């Protein structure tokens, strides 16, 4: 359902429509008031239409019939597609002036905010429900702007992305339950390369500015970063990670993970969590909220300190959070804190169990006394 | 195996570095208990070997003194470092004494200046807490929360300083001597932690004169002559020593700053006296004048028939030197204050060669000269160094930025501001620390010791200069914002503290006007403010802005609006922690909603006269959202108040409907009493909104339109329904059993005294025959009932007492004016 | 709980009484070998009030057991001991205390 | 009470002094003055002991002076959601400001010197990164009236006094190159945020000194705390100076800049704006006026209070003439395409009346000749 949204959602990926016209030579001409052209969300592949039972709704990209997809541009309400020009074509419409009326080509419908407000409305804030009225009112005029290069990149970024490891999920858990044992796998191969060559480049993608680059660009840099990092949390990317990870670890091992998946699949196991366990580190390094919402689901990481396939990634993950959010302090409980000194009894002594420590006493120059007292009483009257 | 060994095992090295920086954190911000703790693990007898190990490495050593400092000296260090931002300088003798130079002949004009950091200093700086650290000791059988706080692990610092002394010597000489082999491995590692040890016993005050006079040397020995061996400056030193270095000098400035003020200090001591004699013989002079003058004795009577401040400003007046004719002091005495002027100046370096020969062009040639040597990198460096640099050529705007933390005090309470900055401490340490069950208890048995305390009242400028309201009020901001939604933690600190900020107010108008500014950052945290019972931000405000006609008259229309939409947010939906407790529900909050009804009472009625420019805004935006009047007014579906007065008194008296059916708890809510509490507070707002009789006969058109829209609003007829309304009488009966109603649950007269008034502010009486129609029917009862009340047995009764009040206080006026 | 066995006797005579305080330099140390308190180290003799209770009952009666001048071994159970709590980040809980005490002095 | 309280002398010393102190700083502290920020500036501007080293890398360190411009760029363009305030910022740019313009026929031959003076010690500072602070700094501010701002925009002025064509030119540079919408963002929310003239707010101030409140430690008579009515005059007219001063000389493209920037994706005509915030202005004279016009005669707080409207309604008139003056075709069509006409009719009607109301006596010649030249 389309709607008139406002906030950081105007400043977020979902608030982008891409204009496909259907002229297959010179699509990226200059708009002439009128041509007909299909819109598509670009993160979804949604094709706007005005369906048979919804009215206007977002169809998928799969039955677009380019009757009920198509629109047109005008200044006017009036009653108003031309010859298309095989060059620059004549610039008219203007990103933020030279306002117009959208109209559907074949249903001759306005597209206007519905009138009525629920109680959602009432006194909260105001996602106004789009309606393509048959003539519309006066004041849906609607202003046009640019998207940004790395924006408009990063949309189709989380539509590409997310789509193989959506497959991928469906693929684990098809062979969740019913154990190989010597026999073929539950269905299709899983894109194991191509799962891992994309995991690469996301790691790229989200790695921090080196410390050798001048004050400005190192600021512009992790502002870039932050940005990128809040809109792949607003687009779901940590929860489908967060998938990620729990269906891979219902297995402890490689045998365990070829049981199911398969034996071309077992020895990628520990190179997969690994990467996993780094790209999410990557997403939520220095994130204010990001980091809090790791607030909710603190034993859920702390469940995994156990395991012996990647207990570096999830101690980079600990730490990130740690050195960030003082309201994930206010979580911690006993039992946390001897499973962090199990850490050190169980993995030798890593000093950054140690930092983990240093982080769990003092956040933001704020003194935990209820953590402080904890860390001394189950920690230093053994000395061992 | 030995520790040196780690210098070639790396990774011990690393892992025990660490774990001395866990060490220094979980005894961080003031955590005596655990430092004490730590006082096992790691012994004196340890940290003074490592302290004095010269084949310890880098970090190791540097963990080992930052250590030391963490465990022994931060808790006091920062207490400390924060009361020498406030200058208390007690009337003594020896404040007497101090002096702006030492004794000397060099300069007539300023002599050589003193030597920073070593004098007398009697600005009032609390002491210590220093407990020796036993370990054999019972462990206390009290619980906690209400066991004393531990206190800093005690350490001998006269020998600490005396070996801090001989290791900055030797170092000192070991950079002279340019050796291959610094300790530690580097010139920062063999110098930072040292200076930081140095920086805090200084923050201490351990050191004495002498001691001062040795750094000094060590510093640079050929400017701080008084009357190889080079000091640290021209060694060439690292960024982060430099930084240290700057922590170093910064403390001489404060000494300086400080020996200021209290050379001030001092000469307002003889200056005060000395003014006082001449007034007191020109004023037994003028006394005679009478015989020689006449009228024109008015401006020279000005004086003595004028407050003091003026007095002064006029004395004072003659600075220019074109206004010496309405100064009536002698020159002679006005030239002693010219005096001390001139060499003030002096001191600070304004007016009256490579060797600078004194600190102040010391550190600003020794700045520059750093600046234009090398392009310095650190930025707190930076920070630190140009702070500095600022500090020493303006001699006079950081006086002028310590003044309004000075004071005076009398000697005689000098043990009684003891006590009132211990606490002031203890608050201060809390804001650093997340909000816990052990730190409430002792926070409000600190501000009970304000209470006790008589300087608390005697000194409201001390006060307000300390400034722990501003304080206290983001300790309220933090323990709001845990649990900003859920619940509000530890309630009764906040209820205990809300107290201490209406006392606050109450203490002094000034107090009020400088706490008038926070109103709205009071109000936001005021949202949730009604959750808690007892004394609330609401409060606060109320006794922030009451018994001051300039006070609400300056008052933003901003809050206004907000705070009649959580008047709407009161009266449209049921109250969440009232209604969790097991209550009926009824769709409106009628205590929410009467908070905001008397806090508007006090926001628009003072003084016993109302202000109409708050009344016809109000009233105005009161009146925009009727939803928030109650059940009955709103128009359409809007039953009777008078009816929804009955509803609410015969659901008071039939249990089940009244409470939850489970005071008992000495909060138990009512809501048949709650609704007309609602009710006679609504009324009792329109009443003192009403416009004035003067006016009213003035003719003017809004005054008029206001009061015609209330008689509009609120019918008479339900009004005189309410003074019929009958009063439970204390009856006598089975064996004298006086059934005595409870104002918690029964209907109070003095809500029948908020009617009254409404009525006589806004409709009044014109005639007689209904003057007697509302007297007879519903005040007659009453006065009988008080009458008959009037005995042995049931004048004392709460009851009885009430109808006294009610009937002097609102009853008797109105007829003494209805007389003729 | 508590029990004496002497290193090196002095006096024997004085023994510490009420109404006198006591002066030891006493060396606190675990049963699993571990060294946590002394008094030597910081260079000072812990002085206790002896029957007014400031320290555990080990301690206090096995220090009231032995004479002037008198080095003892003294070992305390964790009934006599801070026990079932021990001392918050120095002692666990439920542990068996060893101190090597020399009474220098009494007042 | 005065004629029934005690003298002087009966008054406890300890608050005596208490007094006295508080007297005497007000009376001879505030009341000093000392000029030093030519020496801080030249001490701190000038490099020693490079002579000795002689390095011919090319490296350029930074003299003093620039290692603090350097310094307060870095705190700058750092990214913080509050720009949190430094007591030592406000210390440095205020000498820095200050120190720089230091200021019966004078003739044409000894006028000149003082103003390449003005210039020797501007371009002491532009050559050295000072030009980029007031942009740095503006942008970062986010919008909101602050301390900051204040100073800022006073170092700002104290940079551009005279119209230095040079340091308009690096801040046409700095703005083409980086293309960044913040800085104007922040100029149109922080001169929105400028008030104008209340009437509740002036009567409710109106009935104060009736009351004639005065404080109980002594008695100060009819007190100079902050008046709620204009009080971010010299704010408002200082933004706008800066405005003025930075198209002045006819800088065509600038003034085009200002109109339109192509460089930056989002364009905001502040222009169009500065219109705005006039027409805003207009109802609160207007109404000033329509307070005074049935009264015969004009009180000593609102005479004042007109001084202080026109001072600043003087200063934008002169601000706009400096936006189209040179003549820039675009501005003139903005500014014809917006409401400017209605203000313009609005102060018209009121200098209407005001001429005829004040000549009636001899009291208004003031207001009344600083109005005429208001027109």
């Amino acid at each position: 359902l389309v709607y008139y949204e406002g906030g950081a959602v105007c400043t977020h990926a979902r608030s982008l429509w891409r204009l496909e016209p259907l002229r297959i030579s010179w699509s990226g001409s200059h708009l002439r008031w009128g041509q007909p052209l299909r819109i598509r969300h670009v993160t979804t592949g949604r094709y706007l239409a005005l369906t048979e039972d919804q009215g206007l709704v977002v169809v998928d990209a799969c039955k677009a019939h380019t009757k009920a997809t198509s629109f047109c541009f005008r200044v006017s309400k009036e009653k108003l597609p031309k010859r298309d020009v095989e060059g620059m074509g004549p610039p008219e419409i203007k990103y933020g002036e030279s306002l117009c009326f959208v109209q559907h080509v074949a249903s001759g419908l306005w597209l206007t905010y519905a009138a009525p407000d629920p109680k959602a409305l009432r006194l909260g804030v105001l996602k106004k429900k789009a309606i393509l009225h048959q003539e519309g009112h006066m004041d849906d005029a609607l202003f046009l702007t640019r998207c940004q290069q790395e924006e408009s990149q990063a949309a189709r970024m989380i539509h590409s992305t997310a789509g193989l490891y959506n497959q991928f999920i469906k693929g684990l858990d098809s062979f969740s339950g019913k154990p190989r044992g010597s026999g073929p796998p539950a269905g299709p191969a899983l894109p194991i390369e191509a799962v891992i060559l994309s995991l690469q480049d996301l790691i790229g993608y989200f790695e921090p500015p080196s410390e050798e680059l001048q004050h400005e660009e190192k600021q512009s840099k992790l502002r870039s970063l932050r940005n990128r990092q809040s809109l792949f949390q607003e687009e779901g990317m940590l929860s489908l990670v967060l998938n990620c990870i729990d269906r891979l670890n219902v297995y402890t091992t490689a045998a365990h993970f070829a049981e199911y998946a398969g034996e071309e699949a077992a020895e990628s196991w520990k190179e997969i969590v690994n990467l996993l366990y780094e790209l999410l580190a990557s997403l939520i390094r220095g994130n204010r909220a990001n980091c809090a919402l790791f607030s909710t689901n603190l034993d859920w990481v702390v469940s995994k300190l156990d395991r012996l396939e990647a207990s570096s990634g999830i101690l980079e993950v600990l730490y990130c959070v740690l050195i960030e959010s003082p309201e994930v302090l206010n979580i911690i409980q006993e039992n946390h804190i001897k499973s962090i000194i199990s850490l050190l009894d169980k993995h030798g002594r890593n000093h950054k169990v140690l930092d983990v420590l240093c982080s769990l006493c003092v956040c933001n120059g704020v003194a935990v006394r209820s953590n402080q007292d904890l860390i001394t009483e189950n920690l230093l009257p053994g000395r061992e | 195996m030995d520790i040196l060994e780690l210098s070639e095992r790396l990774d011990l090295q690393r892992f025990h570095s660490h774990t001395l920086r866990l060490y220094r954190a979980v005894c961080a911000l003031g955590n005596n208990r655990v430092a004490h703790a730590l006082c096992s693990h790691v012994d004196q007898a340890q940290l003074l070997h490592a302290l004095e190990d010269a084949h310890l490495p880098g970090p190791l050593r540097a963990g080992y003194y930052d250590l030391l400092i963490s465990i022994h000296l931060e808790s006091a260090c920062r207490s400390r470092r924060s009361m020498l931002s406030e200058y208390i300088v007690p009337l003594t003798p020896e404040t007497r004494a101090i002096t702006l130079f030492p004794p000397g002949r060099k300069g007539g004009n300023a002599r050589r200046h003193g030597l920073p950091g070593v004098g007398v200093t009697t600005s009032l700086r609390p002491p210590h807490h220093f407990s020796p650290p036993c370990f054999v000791a019972a462990l206390p059988a009290a619980g906690v929360a209400e066991a004393p706080a531990r206190l800093s692990p005690a350490i001998p610092l006269e020998a600490l300083r005396d070996k801090a002394l001989r290791m900055l010597g030797e170092a000192v000489r070991d950079g002279g001597q340019h050796a291959r082999d610094p300790v530690g491995g580097s010139v920062e590692f063999q110098f930072v932690p040292v200076l930081k040890l140095v920086s805090t016993l200084l923050v201490m005050g351990i050191f004495g004169d002498e001691d001062v006079k040795q750094i000094l040397k060590m510093i640079e020995p050929e400017v701080f002559t008084e009357e190889l061996e080079e000091g640290l400056l021209q060694m060439k030193l690292p960024e982060s020593v430099k930084l240290q270095m700057c922590n170093l000098l910064e403390y001489f400035c404060d000494q300086e700053l400080q020996h200021r003020v209290e050379s001030l200090a001092a000469f307002a001591e003889r200056y005060v006296d000395k003014l006082q004699a001449n007034q007191r013989s020109r004023y037994a002079l003028l006394m005679r004048a009478f015989t020689m003058s006449a009228a024109e004795t008015a401006r020279r009577t000005r004086e003595f028939r004028s407050p003091p401040q003026e007095q002064i400003n006029m004395l004072l007046h003659f600075k220019d030197e074109a206004d010496e004719e309405d100064c009536p002091l002698p020159e002679d005495i006005r030239q002693d204050l010219q005096d001390f002027h001139q060499d003030l100046l002096a001191h600070c370096g304004i007016q009256l060669e490579k060797k600078p020969q004194s600190l102040q062009e010391l550190v600003s040639h020794m700045v520059v000269r750093w600046a234009q040597e090398d392009y310095v990198q650190s930025p707190e460096l930076v920070r630190a160094m140009f702070s500095l640099l600022h500090r020493q050529y303006d001699g006079l705007g950081e006086l002028l930025r310590a003044l309004p933390r000075a004071y005076t005090i009398s000697p005689s309470s000098v043990e009684d501001t003891m006590s009132l900055l211990e606490c002031l401490g203890q608050i201060r340490s809390l804001l650093i620390v997340q909000m816990g069950p052990q730190e409430e208890n002792l926070m409000i048995q600190s501000i009970g010791n304000i209470m006790n305390n008589k300087v608390f009242y005697q000194h409201p400028n001390l006060m307000r200069a300390l400034g722990m309201h501003e304080t206290v009020m983001e300790v309220m901001v933090n323990v709001l914002g845990g649990g900003e939604t859920k619940e509000i933690r530890f309630p009764k600190m906040v209820t205990s503290c809300c107290r201490f900020l209406c006392y606050f107010c109450r203490i002094s108008r000034q107090n009020q006007r400088s706490m008038f500014d926070h109103l709205s950052y009071l109000l936001e945290n005021s949202g949730i403010g009604l959750g808690m019972q007892g004394s609330t931000p609401l409060d606060v405000a109320a006794a922030s802005v009451i018994d001051n006609n300039e006070l609400a008259l300056a008052l933003q229309e901003q809050d206004l609006e907000k705070v009649v939409s959580y008047l709407a947010g009161c009266g449209l939906q049921s109250c969440p922690m009232l209604l969790a407790k097991g209550y009926p529900d009824i769709g409106w909050n009628p205590c929410g909603g009467e908070r905001y009804l008397d806090f508007l009472r006090f926001a628009v009625f003072v003084n016993g006269e109302s202000v109409e420019e708050n009344a016809n805004v109000v009233v105005r935006l009161l009146i925009r959202k009727p939803e928030c009047f109650g059940p009955a007014l709103r128009g359409e579906g809007g039953s009777g108040l008078l009816a929804a007065i009955e509803e609410a008194i015969r659901i008071s008296e039939d249990p089940a409907r009244d409470g939850p059916g489970v005071p008992p708890e000495e909060n138990r809510v009512h809501l048949g009493h709650a609704i007309m509490s609602f009710y006679a507070a609504l009324i009792d707002l329109l009443g003192r909104c009403a416009p004035e009789m003067h006016l009213i006969q003035a003719g003017k058109g809004e005054a008029l339109r206001i009061r015609a829209i209330l008689r509009s609003l609120v019918p008479l007829d339900d009004l005189v329904g309410i003074i019929s309304l009958p009063l439970q009488i204390p009856t006598l009966g089975k064996d004298g059993a006086l059934v005595q109603p409870k104002m918690s649950a029964s209907f109070v007269p003095d809500h029948k005294a908020s009617m009254v008034l409404f009525l006589d502010r806004v409709y009044g009486i014109e005639n007689q025959d209904f003057l007697l129609h509302v007297l007879d029917v519903g005040f007659l009862p009453d006065m009988r009932a008080a009458a008959s009340l009037d005995t042995a047995t049931f004048s004392t009764t709460e009851m009885a007492l009430a109808l006294n009040r009610y009937l002097c206080l609102a009853v008797l006026p109105l007829i003494t004016k209805c007389a003729p | 709980g508590v029990e004496i066995e002497t290193i090196s006797p002095g006096d024997g005579r004085t023994f510490p009484k009420k109404g006198q305080t006591c002066v030891v330099h006493y060396t606190g140390m675990l049963q699993n070998g571990k060294k946590f308190d002394s008094s030597r180290d910081r260079n000072k003799p812990f002085k206790f009030r002896i029957g007014k209770q400031e320290v555990i009952k080990g301690f206090e009666e096995g220090a009231a057991q032995m004479s002037l001048g008198q080095r003892a071994k003294l070992t305390c159970t964790p009934d006599v001991a801070y026990g079932a709590t021990g001392h918050p980040g120095v002692i666990p809980p439920n542990a068996t205390l060893i101190f090597d005490v020399e009474l220098l002095n009494l007042e | 009470a005065c004629f029934r309280m005690t003298p002087l002398y009966n008054l406890p010393t300890h608050r005596a002094c208490n007094m006295f102190l508080e007297s005497y700083k007000a009376a001879w502290i505030l009341t000093e003055d000392h000029s030093f920020e030519d020496r801080m500036i030249d001490d701190l501007s000038k490099a020693g002991e490079q002579e000795e080293e002689e390095e011919e890398v090319e490296e350029k360190k930074p003299d003093p002076l620039h290692q603090l411009v350097l310094h307060f760029s870095r705190t700058a363009l750092t990214e913080k959601s509050k720009l949190d305030e430094d007591y030592l910022y406000m210390a440095y740019a205020d000498i820095m400001a200050k120190s720089c313009h230091l200021e019966v026929e004078v003739s044409f031959e000894e006028k000149e010197m003082e103003k390449q003076r003005l210039l020797y010690q501007q371009s002491r500072l532009h050559t050295r990164g000072a030009a980029e602070m007031v942009l740095q700094m503006i942008s970062a501010c986010k919008g909101e009236t602050g301390a900051m701002v204040s100073s800022t925009l006073k170092l700002g002025i104290s940079i551009l006094n005279g119209g230095n064509a040079e340091v308009q030119q690096k801040m046409l540079d700095y703005l083409k190159d980086k293309k960044e919408v913040g800085f104007f963002q922040s100029i149109q929310a922080l001169m929105q945020t400028c008030s104008v003239l209340d009437l509740n707010a002036f009567e409710r101030q109106n009935k104060a000194e009736g009351l004639g409140m005065v404080n109980e430690d002594g008695t100060v008579i009819n007190r100079q705390n902050g008046e709620k009515v204009m009080a971010d005059d010299e704010f408002t007219q200082d933004l706008f100076r800066f405005l003025q001063l930075l198209c002045e000389g006819h800088n065509n493209d600038f003034q085009n800049y200002l109109r339109t920037q192509t460089g930056n994706t989002t364009t905001i005509n502040i222009i169009i704006c500065t219109v705005d915030y006039l027409l805003r202005l207009q109802e609160s004279i207007s109404d000033f006026y329509w307070y005074y016009s049935g009264k015969d005669v004009i009180e000593e707080q609102g005479k004042r209070n007109f001084s202080k409207a026109m001072s600043v309604a003087k200063q934008v008139f002169n601000s706009l003439t400096e936006y189209i003056q040179g003549p820039c075709t675009g501005n003139q069509q903005s500014l014809a395409h917006s409401r400017l006409w209605d203000a313009v009719v609005g102060f018209l009607h009121v200098f209407a009346h005001m001429m005829m109301k004040l000549a009636q006596d001899s009291s208004q010649i003031e207001l009344l000749k600083e109005l005429l030249d208001l027109q």
